[PDB]
DNA sequence: CGTTACCGCCATCAATATCCACCTGCAGATTCTACCAAAAGTGTATTTGGAAACTGCTCCATCAAAAGGCATGTTCAGCTGAATTCAGCTGAACATGCCTTTTGATGGAGCAGTTTCCAAATACACTTTTGGTAGAATCTGCAGGTGGATATTGATGGCGGT
DNA sequence: TTACCGCCATCAATATCCACCTGCAGATTCTACCAAAAGTGTATTTGGAAACTGCTCCATCAAAAGGCATGTTCAGCTGAATTCAGCTGAACATGCCTTTTGATGGAGCAGTTTCCAAATACACTTTTGGTAGAATCTGCAGGTGGATATTGATGGCGGTAACG
């Protein structure tokens, strides 16, 4: 078949659609189902994009604010507690 | 000679519980590690993302969505169902108060 | 010539607690009994919370207390699990646990 | 290089007197690190919350124990307010 | 002309554009030297890309819009052929073959043609001149004569005598024959045959468009050679009648009023093969030879002012003055359907308006039993119409069982049928003990059963064992003779084996809704030239 | 003898009850159950006025909300009547009860 | 003082259908009204005892409706009128 | 004799928001246009706020903010419905919303 | 008696400016003198957090910024930031 | 009434992967010594915040009455919730192909440590303006009752098709 | 050729909307006094902006690999269709207790004064916790033999129905 370079180079799927179908599978097992519905997955593909912009653009709002241009992990346990997703293990 | 086949949901509650009784991360690291990249420089561009600020944004979606999907579970066990719907994933959300 | 820890039959350092409290903005004065009061109520959730998580990883036939333990030990504790129902847990997972209908038969 | 404080050694320590013969590993030990500053955090914005509603300018181990109170159930709590009343009655006889 | 075609055909390829990144890869020509192995050049005979199409659309290579949709499609079977399936490459492909067809539809209708589907015809299986009972599979390799004659890889040693050495071309079974295309003669625009329905005996001074048609206000000669011109059997007639009456009580507004006609009917004789004439003829047990009459019947519908054949019959009718056990029975050889019936809910039902209508007529002349075998064709076989449309999914085993009981139950509920069972329960009815209480069909499964066996009182256990391993797919009807029909000689379509030659000499296929309305007006045209002569 | 069907006069008093914010709780019985609880925890206390109001008021938003909620579950089900497994899924969500 | 005893059913069955049907409720089963009485019950017994814990940190034996307010927003009720 | 509330264009006042902001113990110093960036954040949170209840009693042909115009005002406005997602209003009731199988379904 | 502070005339005053023929009851100016309050310390909890995390023992104007867009949804945050703005310009340009 | 063959249920066996512990190298956890800025403990003078003591005083608890907006109990049938059946079909399980993912190594964009120093923040004493607010007077949007024109529901007359 | 369910048409019994009119608690306008703020004006102090720079670690890129993406066939799913015992809604009679207006003893909240134990601010000495390097120990992650445990397939036996 077509040869040529390939590695980060076939990077065509979506954004969101990075997440694979067995992976949204496994998250959803995970949680206990045991059937999934075939449109499902973009939906919570959808729903993941949401949380994204929930906590990341305060992380960024925090970022911005230290005169930082790289995210710690501290401004995004602040940002997800800002939010009542409180996380532990990465105030380090 | 019609070779051995499991019964639909008797593996799936298998790793289900292999899953539950596991704590690895699920989503691949490099197509998340874009995601994060991409939506980041949706909002600054040239931003530079430190190993322990990705992993520990990861850990939270997972926690996010395995809790979200545990209540869609439990919503679509409501309507006297065993399969997730869209309409379960609304709920929940909603009931949550985001949407 | 004795620890506040020490004086007051604690482990947690009584002083650490204090200079946190003064350097958090939360009150211009802090008494003196009040570290050794949050030492003593910290000291004592440490160490229930750790009696759990050994009681848990006796029972998953390990002698080192990993996360998964301490999902555990929390989930299994009704008032731990209330205190901590908005805390996630790193690495910890969540309870087996199949609904009545999910079940074949 | 700036000293990076962290409960992690008095912690452990406790382990010892609960558990002497199990261990722990880094990342539950952050976990452990975490926990105790979040209950820390949560214990004094009651604290100082109740001293300002009441107009009153200092933090006594009467107003944490209202804040333990408030904040965590039952049993915990009232085994936290018996351990911390017994602690304050050493300091002081100390 | 080249500005012409641009205003419209441009969005099509603005929407292949759009698709990104897929269709990145097809925008430049591929080097097979830039990419690695250079064979691109040795099985794509002619590579062609995207940005070609759209030097041919600047410059106006293009003449008809047939042309720039050959391209397309011919990019898309390069792109398939050339590339494995699993690959990447291939599901773009797909996607833009997608993407090309949900648009091409409406821009082409616009400037007057009917559809933009570069359509291939199914691949049937072929049947062979020397042993008439042997059939090539696909993948597999065959030797053919002017796309006429066919015989397999085992008939190529059984035949004695060569009758030139080299002068039959070597083919392969991938070879799909391209639609045919008529030109007005007023217009001179060729266009597929098939969508104007236009053919050389209905009208032999030439081919007008509608176009054309519409320019002079002159509409097209009335077609005499319709279904409801041709001859009116008793039969056929009583099958008319409760087909009518079911759908005004229906009155569903989408139903049409269905037209059945029996156009062949024929006295035949079915001969006891060597080993049962053997082993019962010559003692006295039973009769050489069993006489009976068979029946042809097609039911028609008027769908857009047009005929349109949608179910076939093919029955064998063993008389009162036949010797037993087929004395007075009545045996379904073969059936057909076509799922273009309007409307599609009351279809299925209407099926069994005619299969009924059938048994409550044989009742009245004085047959007792009815002999259906539930055997679906398998994956390429057409038993009366030619390539069923690729959307007709073939009823399983268990599907078309329930459907046979479902329907004896319902004419059970109206009374015609007395009961229905398998064929074991019939055997214990009567306590079969020979092989000769069995019914004899021409071409039925049981004489080959019974041939096959005798060349492996063991009959009596043996039928009984073969009995009970397919009972459930032969069904035997009670429902407890001179037919007012008359005979009515048609060799075209005796037997199925002739009207299916004639389909694939003349391309007579059902694939479609035209191309099913143009193989029914064919099959009119020819059964009314054929009673004639 | 005139009857409206099952559903005319519920929602005429729904739409009653949702363009009226007068509270659907009489003060005294939640009054007295307010000082049982109390009494439950700590003898011999006083009520100011005020408070009871906003306790009750409280409570009736909170019902008001957690009905909203078994409402649309109750749909989500396919159904028009709540049945308690409605309120609780809503509660579990909600986190108030896992 | 006296002793009250059995006033949960003092929140009548009316009175629960009311506050159902202001929450857009059109139908409600028979064993509704008690559950929501005990969940009813539930979140005063998440709010008064809080509300009465403040009511000895001031050294009072009266509730005022200032610690009710710090009781609702601190359990996530935060409410607006009577103060704060 | 110029006050800061009227130094900074801003119709809340300067003076009192430092004073309370000094008071909370928030922190041990506070800026100088501190006061001034939370008088002008307040003003303007206030002014939409009450642009949209006088917008809701004209709806409701009333000229007097009433809480329940205050409740339409804050429910339908999505920002502020999210800013006030775990605030109750007092005496404000709830939108008018009927599911959509609530209604008849002849 | 004791002073209570209350928002009462500059709210007044922005009711006003916004309607001038229109009213406000008591009951309304207390929902909206409450609505003020806790906004006030929303943000101020929000910059003193600001301030923690970077070690910064003053809060200015740009900690409180942050914390209006960390509060404030979209348009009302860019609004409030650009009056804000305004505002202190204003203020520092006397 | 007798005999036999079908259908259903139960006993019995081939096979797969999901377990189990055992075993071994090892990243990671534990133990000990040394150094030491950073806290931590002790001493002494200063300040002050809240305890006690009495009392002014607001509203909190408690008892009286009455009549009417609703709580409580009963009926019936309208119809929504619950149980049963079955057919289209969407997912589950699985073999096939190979590719995107994972791990390790390597330049410099900025994350942090050090030092100067100045615009900017407390601290406080007067001084002036101004926001709570007792008190009386006038204004005013709408609570509440009345009446009748305007929607909303339901099934009554009869025409009609299944 | 008598009864039954829909429909589009009118019509009668009701809840809704709303304009109108009157009493009045509440909203808005002044007069006045005012302690608590607001703010300008110096002295003092320090938070952090600015400039230079060592040290991370983050983006980029190489190959090795344990996975994921499609297609096939089918047991089970979900929902449409049907039927029905049953209940909760609408109506109504009866009356329970509400709902507010009223007054009153006094327990208790809060203001004012005095004043001492405790918190604070240094100043000093001491242990001590966090980190770096060595070295011994070790719980448990890949393989791997092993008993065992589950489950769908198949054959055999008995119940039963049907024909003679």
């Amino acid at each position: 078949g077509k040869g040529g370079a390939k590695r980060h180079r076939k990077v065509l799927r979506d954004n969101i659609q990075g997440i694979t179908k067995p992976a949204i599978r496994r998250l959803a097992r995970r949680g206990g189902v045991k059937r999934i519905s075939g449109l499902i997955y973009e939906e919570t593909r959808g729903v993941l994009k949401v949380f994204l912009e929930n906590v990341i653009r305060d992380a960024v709002t925090y970022t911005e604010h230290a005169k930082r241009k790289t995210v710690t992990a501290m401004d995004v346990v602040y940002a997800l507690k800002r939010q009542g997703r409180t996380l532990y293990g990465f105030g380090g | 000679k019609k070779p051995h086949r499991y019964r639909p949901g008797t593996v799936a509650l298998r790793e289900i519980r292999r899953y539950q009784k596991s704590t690895e991360l699920l989503i691949r690291k490099l197509p998340f590690q874009r995601l994060v990249r991409e939506i980041a420089q949706d909002f600054k561009t040239d931003l530079r993302f430190q190993s322990s600020a990705v992993m520990a944004l990861q850990e939270a979606c997972e926690a996010y969505l395995v809790g979200l999907f545990e209540d869609t579970n439990l919503c679509a066990i409501h309507a006297k169902r065993v399969t997730i719907m869209p309409k379960d994933i609304q709920l929940a959300r909603r009931i949550r108060g985001e949407r | 010539a004795k620890t506040r820890s020490s004086r007051a039959g604690l482990q947690f350092p009584v002083g650490r607690v204090h200079r946190l409290l003064r350097k958090g903005n939360y009150s211009e004065r802090v008494g003196a009994g009040a570290p050794v009061y949050l030492a003593a109520v910290l000291e004592y959730l440490t160490a229930e919370i750790l009696e759990l998580a050994g009681n848990a990883a006796r029972d998953n036939k390990k002698t080192r207390i990993i996360p998964r333990h301490l999902q555990l030990a929390i989930r299994n504790d009704e008032e731990l699990n209330k205190l901590l129902g908005r805390v996630t847990i790193a690495q910890g997972g969540v309870l087996p646990n199949i609904q009545a209908v999910l079940l074949p038969k | 290089r700036s000293r990076k404080e962290s409960y992690s050694i008095y912690v452990y320590k406790v382990l010892k007197q609960v558990h002497p013969d199990t261990g722990i590993s880094s990342k539950a030990m952050g976990i452990m690190n975490s926990f105790v500053n979040d209950i820390f955090e949560r214990i004094a914005g009651e604290a100082s919350r109740l001293a300002h509603y009441n107009k009153r300018s200092t933090i006594t181990s009467r107003e944490i124990q209202t804040a333990v109170r408030l904040l965590l159930p039952g049993e915990l709590a009232k085994h936290a307010v018996s351990e911390g009343t017994k602690a304050v009655t050493k300091y002081t006889s100390a | 002309k080249p500005e012409e075609l641009r205003q419209a055909l441009m969005p099509t390829l603005e929407a292949l554009y759009r698709q990104d990144p897929e269709s990145l890869p097809f925008r430049q020509p591929v080097d097979p030297q830039l990419l690695g192995i250079p064979d691109y050049f040795d099985i794509v005979k002619s590579p062609m890309d995207l940005s070609t199409i759209k030097r041919k659309l600047d410059t106006g290579q293009y003449q008809e819009p047939w042309q720039y949709v050959d391209d397309i499609w011919l990019m898309f079977n390069n792109a398939w052929l050339y590339n494995r399936k699993t690959s990447r490459v291939y599901k773009y492909c797909s996607k833009l073959s997608e993407v090309f067809e949900q648009e091409i539809d409406p821009v082409m209708q616009s400037l007057g043609y009917c559809c933009g589907r570069k359509l291939e015809f199914s691949p049937q299986t072929l049947c062979c001149y020397g042993k008439q009972l042997c059939t090539i599979p696909r993948d597999a390799t065959y030797y053919s004569y002017q796309n006429r004659y066919h015989f397999c890889e085992k008939c190529f040693n059984e035949i004695q005598g060569e009758s030139n050495k080299e002068q039959f071309s070597k083919r392969k079974n991938d070879t799909l024959d391209p639609e045919l295309f008529v030109e007005c003669t007023e217009c001179g625009r060729k266009m597929h045959q098939i969508c104007v329905l236009h053919h050389e005996i209905i009208w032999p001074a030439g081919f007008v468009c509608d176009g054309c048609l519409k320019k002079s206000a002159r509409t097209r000669k009335e077609n005499k050679f319709s279904a409801k011109r041709l001859p009116s059997t008793r039969l056929g007639t009583f099958l008319e009648n409760r087909v009518n009456d079911f759908l005004r009580r229906q009155n569903h507004p989408e139903s049409g009023e269905v037209t059945v006609r029996v156009v062949h009917a024929s006295d035949k004789t079915v001969e006891v093969k060597p080993g049962m004439k053997a082993r019962f003829v010559d003692s006295g047990e039973m009769a050489e030879s069993f006489p009976y009459r068979t029946k042809a019947l097609f039911a028609f519908e008027e769908i857009d002012g047009v005929d349109l054949c949608f179910f076939g019959m093919h029955v064998q009718e063993y008389g009162s003055d036949c010797p037993p056990p087929n004395q007075r029975r009545v045996y379904i050889s073969y059936l057909d359907s076509v799922h273009f019936f309007r409307p599609k809910c009351l279809r299925t039902a209407v099926y069994h308006e005619i299969l009924i209508g059938y048994l409550e007529y044989v009742k009245k002349l004085g047959y007792t039993t009815g002999h259906i075998w539930a055997c679906p064709p398998s994956e390429g076989d057409d038993y009366i119409f030619h390539c069923h449309p690729p959307d007709q999914k073939i009823p399983k085993p268990k599907r078309l069982q329930e459907w046979y009981k479902k329907m004896l139950d319902k004419a059970v509920s109206e009374r015609i049928v007395h009961d229905y069972k398998d064929i074991f329960k019939q055997a214990t009815e009567d306590r079969l003990t020979s092989a000769k209480e069995l019914p004899y069909f021409e071409g039925d499964f049981w004489p080959n059963v019974l041939e096959e066996s005798i060349k492996e009182n063991d009959l009596s256990q043996k039928l009984y064992a073969t009995m009970e391993k397919h009972k459930e797919v032969f069904f035997v009807i009670r429902l407890i003779i001179v037919d007012p029909d008359p005979l009515i000689p048609c060799d075209l379509m005796d037997g199925r084996d002739a009207f299916l030659t004639l389909a694939r000499d003349k391309h007579l296929e059902f694939s479609s809704l035209r191309r099913a309305q143009w193989s029914t007006m064919c099959m009119l045209v020819e059964l009314h030239t054929q009673s004639q002569d």
